[PDB]
Parts: structure tokens; sequence; C-alpha cells
RNA sequence: UUACCGAUACCAAGCCAUAAAAAGAAGAAAAAAUUUUUUUUUAGAAUCUUUUUAUGAGUAGAAAAUCGUGGGGU
RNA sequence: AUUUUAAAAUUAUUUGAAUUUUUCUUCUUAUAAUUUAAGUUGUUUCUAUACAGUACUUUCUUAACCCACUCGUCUUGAAACACGGACCAAGGAGUCUAGCAAAUGUGCAAGUGUAUAUGAUUCUUUAAACAUUUUACGCAUAAUUAAUG
RNA sequence: UAAAGCUAAAUAUAUGUAGGAGACCGAUAGCAAACAAGUACCGUGAGGGAAAGAUGAAAUAGUACUCAGGAAUGAGCAAUUAAAUAGUACCUGAAAUCGUUAAGAUGGAACGGAUUAAGAGAGAAAACAAGUAAAGAGGGGAAU
């Protein structure tokens, strides 16, 4: 009743504490949120604002697939946990996931 | 040293620390010295302290006089700065024993970098006028002295054209 | 020149204070908040985080 | 060129953005102003500016005056964009329905003795989002004390101007103009 | 003049130097609007240095590209890295002018990874 | 009498900003490879996004948005 | 991601009229495509089978055409035969308090402000923060009069 | 209840001494004074009143030795140092100014703007080549 996802966006657009924006090259305005797929600063797509969201991330190392009341997971693997708690972002998700495999 | 020397065993050295002879006079000293080999520099700055040689004034050249010897290097000033000389001269001897000292033959030697630096200057007091008093500074220098040993793609379009321009010209 | 009888104070109300702080306990309260100020929090279950 | 008032450019004098940094006044505006733009009602525009309005014209309105304002159409909710006083002057309070922005505390528990309701303005939305059986109502506007001090100055003739002075008194600014025995009168 | 590459167009490659700039060593280059009654500058006579102004300005689409065609993103440190994966082709990292050159290093290695371009691998090599 | 040359004015088009105006809280498009892989994008930040039109001189002065320095909390 | 649609236009068909008898005659019944719609598309070279070259991008440096007077300043008017400025570095000028007002934000609202001071299981920070006793005072809520009022 | 008197507390403190703090200053700042500062120095005198900090971790590493020098210094195949272009005027070492070399220009200014050109430097992150194949050197992740 006090709090809802607008108003959370209202107060976090600014003052957040995982925005980063590039002061050389000054277009661009980056959310390195946990749960932040593209990590644009937008209330349509951050972690903090959306009830529930399912990114994938690197965290220590190894990929983890997190979710939205949270979760913590560990290619097949990816897609059998979308399957399971999902609601083209899938798609999205999936892309995202080999390229964070590539890396190490 | 503020030369590019590439190999200093080739090199020989020499500088004096704080120098109590004018900076000017010096200066067109050494100007008068560079590119020469060692002992002809020796030879001209005896010559210059026995006055028989001027050194050409040719940049700080306000007032100096207009010798018979200047027509040597073209010029009409000149002058026989002696006390600069003297000094030079025992800096050019130090480099000399210092050339003797490595395995340099000092008729080989040529004057690569003849630097003279201005130095910080030493101050006095002159008494001027409705009691004033002025600076009656010196204007001594550094000088550094570094004689030395002396004795693509094609392209298939274009390599077209060149013949073809090459055929024309037959 | 810088001066003792600057004002280095400010009386804030009363009132608007008891308001802040009330405000900050509900922004504690509230997940999302929490970890906008800056805490790694992800792996606590409840965020009016009460112990015994 | 171009011989063209301000050049070519339109002015517009009022309010643009709330300067307001409120959150949940943002919020309103924010939907509010989706209202305005979508329901082109009228209502929702106004509603939408008196919101951006800053204090002054924003000024709280009594109970009594809210109850009076209600008297001939009842049953349909008076809105009001600011906040709304209680009245220590009424005495009895009828069923009212009331939309503001604030209500303070004594004038909300009031309401609520009347067995009367206090909606915000998202409720209001909510409930009536092109406004239909609302009514817009506005404190008194023009009677802050600053406003006394405004219009034409006091020394111009017939002007009811208060002049600011540091108290009331004989002694403070009750003689040479302002009686016809020192000098001349206002 | 202007200075088209492709669909990048610049209206003026000439930096705007301050007003005597070149005259005396104590006024610096970096742009300074003249004041001041007479300038010239200011007055905009024919031959005197231009003033900058919002003309010239880049088409809003363009503006922070570089010449690549993307926009330069500073990075500190691996994290900072992690935002563009998402973006690889839309910006470029450069690192920062203060990382060791072990971390400088690993960051090209996690770039490379991400086929992220870096604009100055080669610091320290 | 023609023809011409000729401005930062005029005209057409582009781009910048300002002002106002429209208007806005869900989805595969293409190419390249050889029917399936690879390549880019797959937007929705309200002081924000998209588009439109007009306009742009300026001392004294006024305002807004920016930029930077020393220190503070985060 | 449906005003790059719709229609206009055009081509090749199909039904019915018209007086401008017409291989561009017009409208309209239907159907397909097209661009004259619905802001530039293609083809072929070259750069180039290159990792920097002498090409390409860019900085500086010189020339050349045209232009360009010493900035600051008071002044109707400064390039001035007005003044200040040899050069360089650092320092160097609307600030802080009091009280009033307006503006705007914020709280509460016929109230509001806990003023001194007290109290606490308050004591590195704590010279803050918290609290207000198990009708203080301010400003406002009423004005007006020289005044008893 | 005057013309006699005393009296603790709450209060003040830019002086001194001793503590403790700071959204304070950081060597042209901060006290005039970070240093043998109310010192040197000036004034008959009352008074006036500066400048001046930093090598390095360690000088219990402060420049041995050799050559040339009258000596200062200089040089070294020599030497402390991690480093001496950190050599006691020592951290960094800007500008003005001056030196060396190179390149360039040069008929009573110079510089500048707009526009190219010619030089001379730098440069590949758009300024070509993804992948596929063969086998080297690495690193990861999973599946059981
Ligand atoms: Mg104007
Ligand atoms: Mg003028
Ligand atoms: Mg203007
Ligand atoms: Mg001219
Ligand atoms: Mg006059
Ligand atoms: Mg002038
Ligand atoms: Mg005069
Ligand atoms: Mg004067
Ligand atoms: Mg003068
Ligand atoms: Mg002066
Ligand atoms: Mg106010
Ligand atoms: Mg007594
Ligand atoms: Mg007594
Ligand atoms: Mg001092
Ligand atoms: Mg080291
Ligand atoms: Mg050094
Ligand atoms: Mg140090
Ligand atoms: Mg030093
Ligand atoms: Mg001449």
């Amino acid at each position: 009743s006090n709090v809802s996802n607008a108003l959370v966006w209202e107060l976090t657009r600014k003052s957040n504490c995982f925005i980063k924006k590039n002061k050389a090259g000054k277009k661009g305005v980056f959310l390195c949120d946990p749960l932040n797929v593209n990590y644009k600063n937008t209330p349509s797509s951050s972690g903090l604002v959306k009830s529930n969201s399912t990114n994938v991330t690197l965290k220590d190392g190894k990929v983890v697939f997190s979710v939205k009341v949270n979760q913590h997971f560990k290619m097949k693997n990816v897609e059998k946990l979308l399957q399971q708690h999902g609601s083209k972002n899938k798609e999205k998700l999936l892309k995202k996931y080999k390229r964070l495999s590539k890396l190490y | 040293y503020a030369k590019k020397i590439r190999n200093l065993g080739k090199c020989a050295k020499g500088a004096g620390v704080d120098l109590r002879v004018h900076f000017k006079n010096t200066y067109e000293a050494a100007r008068a010295i560079r590119r020469m080999k060692l002992l002809e520099a020796k030879k001209y700055l005896n010559d210059v302290i026995e006055k028989k040689r001027c050194v050409p004034f040719r940049k700080y050249n306000g007032g100096v006089g207009r010798t018979n010897q200047a027509k040597e290097f073209n010029h009409t000033q000149g002058r026989w700065p002696a006390k600069s000389c003297k000094f030079l001269l025992n800096i050019l001897d130090n480099v000399q024993a210092n050339a003797e000292s490595r395995n340099l033959d000092v008729s080989k030697l040529r004057l690569i970098h003849v630097m003279v630096n201005k130095a910080r200057p030493g101050r006095r007091r002159t008494y001027k006028a409705h009691g004033r008093i002025n600076p009656f500074m010196s204007s001594p220098c550094h000088i550094q002295i570094i004689a030395r040993e002396i004795n693509i793609s094609n392209q298939n379009r274009l390599k077209n054209k060149s013949v073809k321009k090459q055929q024309t010209v037959q | 020149p810088t001066k003792i009888w600057r004002r280095w104070g400010r009386k804030v109300n009363l009132k608007e204070k008891r308001y802040a702080v009330c405000s900050s306990i509900a922004a504690s309260g509230v997940t999302s908040l929490v970890l906008a100020r800056g805490h790694r929090i992800s792996h606590l279950k409840e965020v009016p985080l009460v112990v015994s | 060129g171009i011989a063209l008032k301000n050049v070519g450019r339109i002015k517009k004098h009022g309010r643009k953005h709330l300067v307001s940094k409120n959150p949940y006044l943002r919020l309103l505006v924010k939907l509010y102003n989706f209202l305005a733009r979508r329901t082109n009602a009228n209502f929702n525009k106004i509603i939408a500016k008196r919101l951006i309005m800053p204090k002054r014209y924003r000024p709280p309105l009594s109970l009594s005056k809210l109850q009076y304002h209600m008297a001939n159409h009842p049953n349909d909710i008076a809105v009001v964009v600011g906040s709304i006083t209680d009245d220590k002057r009424l005495f009895s309070l009828k069923q009212l329905k009331v939309c503001a922005l604030r209500f303070t505390e004594t004038a909300r528990k009031r309401i609520e003795d009347a067995g009367g309701e206090c909606l915000t303005f998202d409720q209001l939305a909510l409930k009536y989002p092109t406004g239909k059986k609302c009514v817009l109502l506005r404190g008194p506007t023009k009677a802050r004390t600053a406003e006394k001090h405004f219009g034409k100055a006091p020394g111009k003739p017939k002007s009811k101007a208060r002049p600011y002075v540091r108290s009331k008194g004989r002694k403070f600014e009750k003689a040479r103009g302002r009686r016809k025995s020192r000098a001349y009168k206002k | 003049a202007v200075k088209k590459v492709g669909k990048i167009i610049k209206k003026r490659t000439k930096k705007f130097t301050r007003f005597q700039s070149n005259r005396f060593m104590r006024v610096k280059p970096a742009w300074r609007k003249p004041r001041g009654i007479d300038c010239r500058v200011r007055r905009r006579y024919k031959g005197t240095n231009l003033m900058p102004s919002i003309g010239y300005g880049s088409n809003k689409k363009t503006k922070f590209l570089l010449p690549n065609n993307k926009y330069k993103y500073v990075v500190k440190n691996v994290k900072e890295m992690e935002p563009l994966i998402m973006n690889h082709t839309k910006y470029c990292v450069q690192i920062a002018h203060n990382v060791s050159s072990k971390k400088r290093k690993q960051i090209i290695e996690r770039a490379k990874q991400m086929n992220v371009s870096v604009i100055n691998a080669k610091a320290r090599l």
C-alpha cells in the first residue's frame, strides 16, 4: 500500500548504487543490477522495479541463473530453468548466456 | 649532457660547473668553435688569447666593434674575449685529457656539442643617483663539451598502370 | 574572513525529523530500496529482517 | 529577417513541470497527465495543472467551505487539489465524499465521524477517470496575508494594501499621509 | 570545413581557440568568451576567431560516436565490462589511464572474449 | 537596352539548439552461409522517446542547463 | 511492428457509359502486379587479396588567395595622438551574520515552533540523536481608536 | 523600611598553562613566526619586522679509487644506491627566459581567421576478410 514499482522507480531512477554512467562519451547510462537483462536504466528492464525477473549473470567466475522472493541456480539446464519459471525475453536471456559462456 | 650519442665509447665529454666569465662572450666563443677538430679549436683559442684571430660576435653584437679580423668569417664585428677563451681552453684541455684516458686519438676528435648555458648569477650592489641601490650581477655560465672521434608496396592495378606507362614511353 | 558566528547548525522541525525517520524505516523494510542503497542482500529471505 | 513578436517562438507564461521532488506527487502528476492526454476530459487536464501549481495556489480549503459548496448537489464527489483543513466553527458535518491532496488529521477524523469518505487522488482516478459526478473546488487564493501587501501601493489613494510595518500602534505609520491632520491622507 | 567520413558529419574539425591566445602566453587556448566592449570577436568582424555556437553541434543521432561508430565507455574494472556484453557493437571500451599492466591485460582478455573493441589496447604493451 | 557579377537578406535541402505542436506506459526484420546454422538489431529512460513546424543579432541586465577546483556523507 | 497504408499514377486484363473519335480519349465494375506514389537506388571498378608505405585519417609546420588594427576600460564615440598592460607563475574581489520581504520546496495546519531548561540503559563519533514531564513565550487566530476603550 | 556591613551557586573568559576535538589552513595558506621568530635587519626613538620546511628506506650508504687539472671542478674502463637528470642550492621540477640540434620561413613588423596545398611527424579502435580446414601453445565450462 505504501510501495509500488512506479514509486520504486521514482526513488531510484537517479540515486542507485548499480548505475554507472559514462562521463567520457556522455551518451549511455547503464544499470549493473543482478537482475537486469539488457543493462538499461529503465523501469521496464531493471531488476529493482520489476516484480518477476530472470537474469543470467557471472557473479564469481561461474555463470549463475537468477530469478525473482529471490532464487539462484547454474545451456540445456538454463533452458529447463527458463521453462520452469518463465513469464522473446527468454530468447534474449539464452543469447546472453551464450555470450557469458564464452567468458573466462 | 644534452646530446643524443648512441656510442659513448667514441665520445669524450667535459664540463665547467659555474664559470665566472660572461655568458655572452663565452657563447660567442663556443659558436666560433663548434664543429671544429679539437686541436684546431684549441689553436684558434690560443690565437684569440694572443689577439691574432678574433671571435666574430654575430648574435650578441650590440655595440661590439668592427675588427679587421672578422672578414675571415664573412662578418664585420668581432672581439678577442680573453678570459672566456682561457676558461674554454681549460675545458678543452680537460676534454683532451679525458680522450687520452680513453682510447681516442685527439687528431680525429670533432667538437660535436659545445653548449653554453647561463648559470645562477652572483649578486652585488651598485649605488646610483638619488639613494638608489641597483643589482650589479655577474652572468656566469655552465659549459658542456662533447668531442667525438670521426672519419615498398605494389598493387595489381598500379602495376598494370606502370607497365602501360612504360609501353607508352617506349 | 571566516567567523565563529556563521550559522553552523540548522533547526529542523521535530515533526519533519520524525517523518524522515519513519520513511527511512519504511525504506529499510523494502528489499529493492535496500539493494539500491548498495547492500549485498540477494541471499537474505526477508528484508524486514527480524532476529530472536 | 522577419518582423515578428518574440521572434516566432511562442511564450507560455505558467508552470511547466512540477519543481517538487515528492515521489508520490510526481507519480500523481504522471497519472493525471496521462489521463489528460488520453481522456481529453478537461477535468483531468485541470487537475493535472493544479497538481503542478505551487503551494500558495493550493490554498487550504476549510471543511465548512467544502460543506457549503456541496450544499446544492449532494452525493457527488468534491475534489480539491490542495489541503482540506477542519473547522471548529462547524457544528454538524454531513455525509461528505471528498477527494483531496491532503487532509489535516482532525478534518479527516471529522469526515470519518460524519460517516463520510476521504479519497486520495489515485482512488478518485480509479473511480471517476473522466471526473463524472465530480466538482473541482479551490480554497481562498487571494485570502493570503502576503496578497494583502500587493496591488496599488499604500500611498496611492483608495488602495487597500497593508504597509509592511514592524508593528501596530500609534507610533507606527499612523501620522503624515495617514490622516488629514498630518498633511494628507493615504 | 565539414568532415564527412560516412554518416558521421562533423561541422568543425578546428578547435575554437581563445582570442589572442596566440599573442600572449598568459592567455591559454581554452575557449573563453570575450566579454568586454570593443572585442571584435564578440562583435564578429570578418577575419577574426569564430565563436563556438550551438549551430555547430553534431546530429543528435551520431553525436558521441567515434570514427568507429561506437560510443566510448571508460572501464576501470572487470565488473564494469559486464554492462556491455549485451551492447558489444554499440560501445567500445577504453581502459582507464590508471589501471595496472596486469589488470589491463586481464581487461583486454575479457574484451576479446566479449568481442568488444578496446580503443587503447597497446597501453604498456 | 540587354546580359552579367554581387551579401550572414531571399529560396531549396541538410544538421544544431530554442519554442511550441502532434503523440506515446509489445513485435521478428533482413542478409549471408548450407532445410538448418552464423551475423547484426529485436526500442518504451516522461525534464524521456519519436515525429512536425517555425525561429535563431545583441552591451547593461535577467534566467536556465551545463563544466571544473578544495573538503564532507553515501 | 500498419497512415512507406489508403488512394493517386502506370501496365496488362474485364463491365458499362461519354463527345474532346482519340496506340497517353476519359471516367468506373473487378483483378493482379509495378513507381511517376511511399525523401536513392543499382552496376562496375578502386582502396585490396592491405596491417601501414609515399596511399588512407590526423596533428603540427610552412607557403598561397581573400580577410584581419592593441586587448582591458570609462565613453554618444577607442585602432587611437585617452588611460592600464615588459613577461611568467602563484595569490587576488558580492561574502558572512542580524532582522524583513518575495519566490519556491518541505512539514503540520486554527494552529504552529519544544524557547531556555530538564530526562534518558545519552556518551570514540555523541558539541548529535532521541524525549517533553504521571494554560511558558513568539507569530497567527480580529479589528479599530490618541485615548478610558 | 534608605542614608552601616557580609555572603556560596547558576554567569563570563581573545590572558597563561595543560588536555581533547575539527566537513578548518597546508608553507605566497595557517599565528608575524612549521626553520637558532618577535630572530635577523631598519629606525636616535616610540616602534617597524622579514625571508627561510621536504635527499634517501638507510648517510651506521653523503660520493672511495684512477686520470686531467695550480685549484675549483671535470671525466671515467671507477663507485654508494632500487634510482644520483635523488649529490646535500638535493622530492616533484611548470612558465617566463636562455642554450644545443634539426626542419622551415625571411623586400619596412609579427601573429591570426576562412580555404586548400605542400611538407614533416604520429596513427589502424570504421578506414577489408567473418568463418571453415590442418596442429601448435594455452586457458575455461559442463556431462557421468
Ligand atoms: Mg531577441
Ligand atoms: Mg561600444
Ligand atoms: Mg542570442
Ligand atoms: Mg585588409
Ligand atoms: Mg568624451
Ligand atoms: Mg578599445
Ligand atoms: Mg595622455
Ligand atoms: Mg583616467
Ligand atoms: Mg604603461
Ligand atoms: Mg602591473
Ligand atoms: Mg515561504
Ligand atoms: Mg541594605
Ligand atoms: Mg558586597
Ligand atoms: Mg607564512
Ligand atoms: Mg622499483
Ligand atoms: Mg628526473
Ligand atoms: Mg617523496
Ligand atoms: Mg630536484
Ligand atoms: Mg633594411
